[PDB]
RNA sequence: CGCGACCUCAGAUCAGACGUGGCGACCCGCUGAAUUUAAGCAUAUUAGUCAGCGGAGGAGAAGAAACUAACCAGGAUUCCCUCAGUAACGGCGAGUGAACAGGGAAGAGCCCAGCGCCGAAUCCCCGCCCCGCGGCGGGGCGCGGGACAUGUGGCGUACGG
RNA sequence: UAGCGGCCCCCGGCGCGCCGGGCCCGGGUCUUCCCGGAGUCGGGUUGCUUGGGAAUGCAGCCCAAAGCGGGUGGUAAACU
RNA sequence: AAAGCAUCGCGAAGGCCCGCGGCGGGUGUUGACGCGAUGUGAUUUCUGCCCAGUGCUCUGAAUGUCAAAGUGAAGAAAUU
């Protein structure tokens, strides 16, 4: 689930990942620091990738 | 069946409550239970005070009474660290100990760390080898003044400050009690939607 | 240290390390008979925090348990009464798989006491518990005074009364206003004391 | 209501098979290497009623391959088999009448009995007397072959169901009329308790649906949903058609 | 392989930890020869091999092991899983040998998840 | 081929131990009705009660806050008085129904895992000798055995260390 | 029967009295380091339960955590 | 009841039935000349018309209805 939430967030798909994430994880608040975090890993990558 | 004027009864006997009826014929047993119990602790534990340990002041929760104060389980870790005592110390020489406690206001913090230096003060250390005292009180202090302390040791008691009579003053006279009361319930009342719109017009008007 | 990582690894249940593990456990252990004496804890770190040491006295039985409620065992679904109690599917059990597992292991071996269980796999028909027992005549455990409790005799068959971990989490037992049902140690508890008719001497 | 007969059966108690003097489960020889890549023969010494069965059976001893040891084989008698007689069993054996071969050897339009539903399972079609099946196709790419059963319907099986060559001996029991209520029950003291029938609008409405009535009638459509719960599916159960059967069979 | 792991063999073989008895041996004599001159000789504790899983983890993290053996065959596999990845990332070198009784062989236990050195 | 190590298993009338069953007033964990009331009756009530099953002890269970509060705050559990037939639940019908504060009885606090450091510093069994000595053991010894690095023990646990 | 009545025998805790023995540092201040229990919490849904009422507790199934987090704050929800 | 007659289900991953539960058990040491479920009631001679109703059954291309889960859209979210 944290892989299809990491698809949505590259399509910036941003709803669609925390709506996914809520049904998934359950509260509100737990989706956003999920989704919050996974958008830092990716953030990594492209920094990873760009050097 | 109702019969001309009365009260709606709803009695709770619609269970086995003949099977579950606690009688008190073994009240002035227990009494008595109880009293030798005190009466064999106290001995044993001789020359120490038979309530037991000394509790501190607490002052009771909620509006219905906060005014008021009592015993406290045991002093908190602050008032103990204030009053120079380790915790662990405090234990075996009677003082009661709670490590949940935790003091919110300064006043409280005081008047416990007084108690517990006024507690110490009063307090008879008995030599752990009687031939050899290191530390402990004095031998006339021992032979003489030791004895059990009963009841509660210090009752804590709701304490009121006389305040004599006094010439009112022109602005007391002027004060306005009740309005200075509905204002303030007003304020509390309407203080958020007060900010929200002061703060609308804010980006409004920038 | 080590066990930290393991504590950690065994969170990510879903990784494709802890996935296949999980599956090539659970194929094994359904290959097994129901109540079977494991050698050592599958989970090192779980066991230990749990309650378990390694030393001579503590072991390990790996119990597998059907999934699923508790359906009511009344010959045809009928059940004699009024509608509200004519549920025959749909009915749980007021316990824990993971506490019928102590039971099971409890039962079993008499002579030994429950002190704890943990999960290991599930599949969709069985739940897989590791329960580790401590031998109460052991000398390493009669003359260590840290696990002397267990050998007094109010502590036999805990898993029966509901005093191991997972046997106590169904009784409604806590602290707060949520757990009022269970005031004075036990939900019959403190039926008994608010339905007794307190009549005093004088009255 | 009270539980109705047809419910009872299924409990066994009264209603289970009376197997005491039955001379023991006719089956093919179990397949091995000999009967997978040659033949064995083997050599009828007896046949034998079986009660209950109007089929005859056949004691047939075949050596052991690995043991020097006679293996004694309970066989379903394909009509013409007579004592004495050596009857051979593998792909490799002959398409004689008593041969026991696998069905993707033999030829379109075979006659066989005793034939198995799956490979290896000793023997369930066509065991009956007097009945057969026929073997219809062959499928040499996917192994298969195409059967003819008594009832008429066709059954795609494995090449390797092994099967009698041969029709199932003692036919034309049914032609015969019973004539008498005391043959009838002779011939199921030997099967089990399922005789004699009473009807269930002779019965009363706790024990049949369809009892009572100051008349004897069904009252309601005799045809009944195959969902129908245990004790209510009585008649014709999940009937397609009902009446006289007029002009041929269809599908 | 073969040639390699006899090779690391014969030299975790020379840091083999003491036995109880060869500890007590050490003791004793130790005990009585420094009482006759000064007793307070701690000098330098011999190099010796370093085991267990748990204390190969923390000399990782610190970065004092200079080489790091583990078994194979280790079950539950998760008491070891990581071990490979935090030695690389530690960058500390880190083999994987065959037999958990191998390198048990060493410590004079029946069975070992992994080995380190220190110092040589 | 074989010889070894470990792992996972198995057998024994193997050495030494342990469980079973009873009683069941009170206690703990389950399961669990209907009579009855509602002037009928199905939710409700009876009732988480009777019956059924399991497990204990002289008590049991509970218990040292993932607490109560919203105050100038209290401070493990259990019991008593009160809160209170109240807040609340309810074909909002019949009926049902706690808690917190307050006053008392009693009062007691603690230990691990983890995280680290200490040369496994730890434990069980066996044999011998010396002493208290109905087996309760203390110590000494043994190039005795085993457990144990898949982690024993000392220190330390949210009040910090 | 009354009696801080007598005598005898047995049993137990305490009180001081060599030992068989073991065991033996603590507190304060400062700097630095360390710090926590997961198929669990939580969410959905079902059934039971409760005074707990847009769900008091329990359990099944499915989903399935975090670490300035997590739980609670008696009306569902977002923000603070 | 009965022989006789007729109808119905079923080729075993099955029909019919049992069972709180174990894909446990009966039929079944069985396999359509069999098992299971009904009606009628030996033989003889016949068994007409009705598928509108109620059953049962077949069919599912496709329209009309049709739950949970899922999918979309709006919303701060509950939710719609
Ligand atoms: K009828
Ligand atoms: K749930
Ligand atoms: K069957
Ligand atoms: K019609
Ligand atoms: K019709
Ligand atoms: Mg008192
Ligand atoms: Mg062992
Ligand atoms: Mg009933
Ligand atoms: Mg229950
Ligand atoms: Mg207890
Ligand atoms: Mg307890
Ligand atoms: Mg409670
Ligand atoms: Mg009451
Ligand atoms: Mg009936
Ligand atoms: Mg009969
Ligand atoms: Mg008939
Ligand atoms: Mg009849
Ligand atoms: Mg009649
Ligand atoms: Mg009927
Ligand atoms: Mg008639
Ligand atoms: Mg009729
Ligand atoms: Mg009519
Ligand atoms: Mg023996
Ligand atoms: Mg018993
Ligand atoms: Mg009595
Ligand atoms: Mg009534
Ligand atoms: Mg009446
Ligand atoms: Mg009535
Ligand atoms: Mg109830
Ligand atoms: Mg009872
Ligand atoms: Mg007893
Ligand atoms: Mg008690
Ligand atoms: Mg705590
Ligand atoms: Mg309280
Ligand atoms: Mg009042
Ligand atoms: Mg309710
Ligand atoms: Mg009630
Ligand atoms: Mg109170
Ligand atoms: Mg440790
Ligand atoms: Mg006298
Ligand atoms: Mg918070
Ligand atoms: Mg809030
Ligand atoms: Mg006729
Ligand atoms: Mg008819
Ligand atoms: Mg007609
Ligand atoms: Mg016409």
């Amino acid at each position: 689930y944290e892989r299809r939430a990491m698809e949505l967030l590259k399509v910036s798909k941003d709803k669609r990942a925390l709506k996914f994430i809520k049904k998934r994880v359950g509260t509100h608040i737990r989706a956003k620091r999920k989704r919050e975090e996974l958008s830092n890993v990716l953030a990594a990558m492209r920094k990873a990738a760009a050097k | 069946a109702p019969s001309r004027n009365g009260m709606v009864l709803k009695p709770h006997f619609h269970k086995d409550w003949q099977r579950r009826v606690a009688t008190w014929f073994n009240q002035p047993a227990r009494k008595i239970r109880r009293r030798k119990a005190r009466q064999a602790k106290a001995r044993r534990i001789a020359p120490r005070p038979a309530s037991g340990p000394i509790r501190p002041i607490v002052r009771c929760p909620t509006v219905r009474y906060h005014t008021k104060v009592r015993a406290g389980r045991g002093f908190s870790l602050e008032e103990l660290r204030v009053a120079g005592i380790h915790k662990k110390v405090a234990r075996t020489i009677g003082i009661s100990v709670d490590p949940r406690r935790r003091n919110k206001s300064t006043e409280s913090l005081q008047a416990n760390v007084q108690r517990l230096k006024e507690y110490r003060s009063k307090l008879i250390l008995f030599p752990r080898k009687p031939s050899a005292p290191k530390k402990g009180d004095s031998s006339a202090e021992e032979l003489k003044l030791a004895t059990q302390l009963t009841g509660p040791v210090m009752p804590v008691r709701n304490v009121y400050k006389k305040e004599k009579a006094r010439v009112i003053t022109e602005e007391e006279k002027n004060f306005k009690a009740f309005a200075s009361l509905r204002m303030a319930r007003a304020n509390a009342r309407l203080f958020g939607i007060r900010a929200k719109r002061a703060k609308e017009a804010a980006e409004q008007d920038v | 240290g080590a066990y930290k990582y393991i504590q950690e690894l065994w969170r990510k249940k879903q990784s494709d390390v802890m996935r296949f593990l999980l599956r090539v456990r659970c194929w094994q252990y359904r290959q097994l008979s129901a109540l079977h004496r494991a050698p050592r804890p599958t989970r090192p770190d779980k066991a230990r925090r749990l309650g378990y040491k390694a030393k001579q006295g503590y072991v390990i039985y790996r119990i597998r348990v059907r999934r699923g409620g508790r359906k009511r065992p009344v010959p045809k679904g009928a059940t004699y009464g009024k509608p509200v109690h004519h549920g025959v599917n749909q009915l749980k059990f007021a316990r824990s798989l993971q506490s019928v597992a102590e039971e099971r292991a409890g039962r079993h071996c008499g002579a030994l006491r429950v002190l704890n269980s943990y999960w290991v796999g599930e599949d969709s028909t069985y739940k897989f518990f590791e329960v580790i027992l401590i031998d109460p005549f052991h000398k390493a455990i009669r003359r260590n005074p840290d696990t002397q409790w267990i050998t007094k005799p109010v502590h036999k068959h805990r898993e029966m009364r509901g005093l191991t971990s997972a046997g106590r989490k169904s009784r409604g037992l806590g602290k707060g206003h949520k757990f009022h049902h269970t005031i004075g140690g036990s939900r019959r508890a403190a039926w008994r004391r608010r339905n007794t008719l307190q009549l005093h001497r004088y009255r | 209501g009270r539980v109705i007969r047809g419910q009872r059966k299924g409990a066994g108690s009264v209603f289970r098979a009376h197997v005491k003097h039955r001379k023991g489960a006719a089956r093919l020889r179990a397949v091995d290497f000999a009967e997978r890549h040659g033949y064995i023969k083997g050599i009828v010494k007896d046949i034998i009623h079986d009660p209950g069965r109007g089929a005859p059976l056949a004691k047939v001893v075949f050596r052991d391959p690995y043991r020097f040891k006679k293996r004694t084989e309970l066989f379903i008698a394909a009509e013409g088999i007579h004592t004495g007689q050596f009857v051979y069993c593998g792909k490799k054996a002959q398409l004689n009448i008593g041969n026991v071969l696998p069905v993707g050897t033999m030829p379109e339009g075979t006659i066989v009995c005793c034939l198995e539903e799956k490979p290896g399972d000793r023997g369930k079609l066509a065991r009956a007397s007097g009945n057969y099946a026929t073997v219809i196709s062959h499928n040499p790419e996917t192994k298969k072959t195409r059967v003819k059963l008594p009832s008429g319907s066709k059954k795609v099986i494995s090449s390797a169901n092994r099967a009698v060559v041969g029709v199932v001996a003692g036919g034309g029991r049914i032609d015969k009329p019973i004539l008498k209520a005391g043959r009838a029950y002779h011939k199921y003291k030997a099967k089990r308790n399922c005789w004699p029938r009473v009807r269930g609008v002779a019965m009363n409405p706790v024990e049949h649906p369809f009892g009572g009535g100051n008349h004897q009638h069904i009252g309601k459509p005799s045809t009944i949903r195959r969902d129908a719960p245990a004790g209510r599916k009585v008649g014709l159960i999940a009937a397609r058609r009902t009446g006289r059967l007029r002009g041929t069979k269809t599908v | 392989d073969r040639q390699t792991a006899t090779q690391l063999l014969k030299l975790a073989h020379k840091y083999r930890p003491e036995t109880k008895q060869e500890k007590k041996q050490r003791l004793l004599a130790r005990a009585e020869k420094k009482a006759a001159g000064k007793g307070d000789v701690p000098t330098k504790r011999p190099p010796v091999l370093r085991a267990g899983v748990n204390t190969v983890t923390t000399l990782v993290e610190n970065k004092k092991a200079q080489l790091v053996v583990i078994a194979h065959d280790v079950d539950p596999i998760e008491l070891v899983v990581f071990l490979p990845a935090l030695c690389r990332k530690m960058g500390v070198p880190y083999c994987i040998i065959k037999g958990k009784a191998r390198l048990g062989r060493l410590v004079h236990r029946k069975t070992c998840t992994t080995v380190a050195f220190t110092q040589v």
